[PDB]
């Protein structure tokens, strides 16, 4: 009688972001106190994020936009990411303010920026850019993360998490899980009484490799995971819906990187969002061996998810 | 190198060696059941089931296996075979003759088993990649966590695991699940399970 929905997808595909949207759109939302709890995470995203950047500038031998930024680079690398609080992805406000001047200087440095543009050569989430471009609002002493800030904050997921909610008297239970290889062993514990699977794919990961083994192309991994799921007879009764998430990032990306450089099959305008989206859909549809529903989403955009979930709900209820 | 923004990732043994070779996979019933759960759920069961049944027939006396030779034929090689496997036409024909004269088919049968090995090995390889994706537990690998290399210890786990295969064997049509069950248990029972 309950509509149970499982969120699956490789690491960083946007599962937890979708989860948060369900709470904002159909649940209690996030009051100020709840949003304040994300502050430590947000400050941590930024410090660790900038640290990866200066480490990348160096190792990729990218020149400094200005040598004086070397001293700021030194301050950041000296930050111990293995200390207690940092280990669990958190940073106090007072400590964050000590690194602010240096972080702001580094973000303005063209070498640092160049390194960011070459992030596919290492591992870095694109939301660190969002927070670096908003250092001003993060720096005020009375800063309270906005709803948008909350959706962008990066908190790696380990283990299983449930979130119950209702939509017009229908009870929903959504299950969220981690997506890295090591966390997928926990996927089998939830497949019980599952009505539907939402499979998230970061549509803009075609030029990136896995964090697990910096060699396997991300889209390849997503495709293979999907192929094992959709072809498993145990799931013939379950409604699988595909979410080509991060549409906004894909849109930007196709303007500077070509999918042809990573997937030969592509024959069309690599600068055309519509052609890349069609190609991606084809890739996933082609994996089924024997009605595959799909949506292009932007999990960080509440309005988009609101209209997308309405379609999902109708599909599931009618199947 | 270049540091990661998330340094707390832990990847999480030699079960790897057992899954890549059919000979030893057959000697480790518990592991075999996992692989069968994979095949039955994701692929064409014919090749493996045919191979396993043909194995039992090989290790049985020529005077105590005529009925098993007929079942093998009707389930896997016959024209209307429910779990038809594709083998060389020459092979099909010669096995057909031998049985129609009550001769010793084991030789060409062994060649039929070898020809099917190609697809089985591909499936063995497909499963290894599922393992690499960390989806092992999807097919029962959790029932291996805590297995010392003991023959008797394992045979007990083969049961219970096998006793729970009906779960997958149900998603099938009675005309396909029946012969499958026949095949599965034909080999398992000969393995003391
Ligand atoms: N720009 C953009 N960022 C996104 C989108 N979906 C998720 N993110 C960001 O991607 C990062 C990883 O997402 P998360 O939901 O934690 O991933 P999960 O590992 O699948 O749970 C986070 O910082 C999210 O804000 C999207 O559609 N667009
Ligand atoms: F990258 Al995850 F949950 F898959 F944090
Ligand atoms: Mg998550």
């Amino acid at each position: 009688r309950l509509v149970k929905i499982l969120l699956l997808g490789a690491g960083e595909s946007g599962k937890s972001t979708f989860l948060k949207q369900m709470r904002i759109i159909h649940g209690q939302d996030f009051d100020q106190r709840a949003r304040e709890e994300f502050r430590p995470t947000i400050y941590s995203n930024v410090i660790k994020g900038m640290r990866v950047l200066v480490d990348a500038r160096e190792k990729l031998h990218i020149p400094w936009g200005d040598n004086k930024n070397q001293l700021h680079g030194d301050k950041l690398m000296a930050f111990d990411t293995r200390a207690p609080m940092a280990a669990q992805g958190m940073v106090e406000t007072r400590v964050f303010l000590q690194y602010l001047p240096a972080i702001r200087a580094l973000w303005e440095d063209s070498g640092i920026q160049n390194a960011y543009d070459r992030r596919r050569e290492f591992q870095l989430g694109e939301s660190v850019k969002y927070f670096l471009d908003n250092l001003d609002k993060l720096g005020v002493p009375d800063y309270i993360p906005s709803q948008q800030d909350i959706l962008l904050a990066r908190r790696p997921t380990k283990g299983i998490h449930e979130y119950d909610f209702e939509i017009k008297n229908v009870p929903f239970k959504m299950v969220d899980v981690g997506g890295q290889r090591s966390e997928r062993k926990r996927w089998f514990e939830c497949f019980d009484s599952v009505t539907s699977i939402l499979f998230l794919v970061s549509s803009s990961e075609f030029d990136q490799v896995l964090m697990e083994d910096r060699q396997t192309n991300r889209l390849t991994e997503s495709l293979n995971i999907f192929e094992t799921i959709v072809n498993n007879r145990v799931f013939s009764n379950v409604s699988i819906i595909l979410f080509l998430n991060k549409t906004d990032l894909l849109e930007e990306k196709v303007q500077v990187v070509s999918i042809k450089d990573y997937f030969l099959e592509f024959e069309g305008d690599p600068h055309c969002l519509r052609d890349v989206q069609k190609f991606l859909v084809e890739c996933f549809r082609g994996k089924r061996r024997d009605p595959l529903y799909h949506h292009f989403t932007t999990a960080i955009n509440t309005e988009n998810i609101r209209l997308v979930f309405r379609d999902v709900k109708d599909t599931i209820l009618h199947d | 190198l270049i540091i990661g923004p998330e340094e707390d990732y832990d990847p999480g043994n030699e079960s790897d060696i057992i899954f890549q070779d059919l000979e030893k996979l057959k000697s480790h019933p518990a592991y075999l059941v996992v692989f069968l759960r994979y095949i039955l759920s994701q692929a064409d069961p014919g090749p493996l089931l045919f191979y396993l049944c043909s194995e039992v027939y090989q290790q049985t006396n020529p005077k105590d296996s005529r009925s098993l030779g007929k079942d093998i034929w009707n389930i896997f090689l016959e024209k209307n075979a429910p779990l038809r496997v594709k083998i060389p036409e020459m092979l099909q024909a010669e096995i057909d003759l031998r049985l129609r004269n009550n001769e010793d088919p084991r030789n060409v049968l062994c060649e039929a088993q070898e020809a099917v090995m190609l697809e089985i090995q591909e499936q063995i390889n497909d499963y290894r990649s599922k393992r690499t994706l960390g989806l092992g537990s999807l097919y029962g690998e959790n029932d291996l966590l805590g297995l010392d290399g003991d023959p008797l210890r394992e045979r007990q786990m083969a049961e219970k695991q096998l006793a729970a295969l009906g779960d997958i064997l149900s998603k099938y049509e009675e005309d396909r699940s029946a012969p499958m069950d026949f095949a599965v248990n034909t080999f398992m029972s000969h393995a003391g399970i």
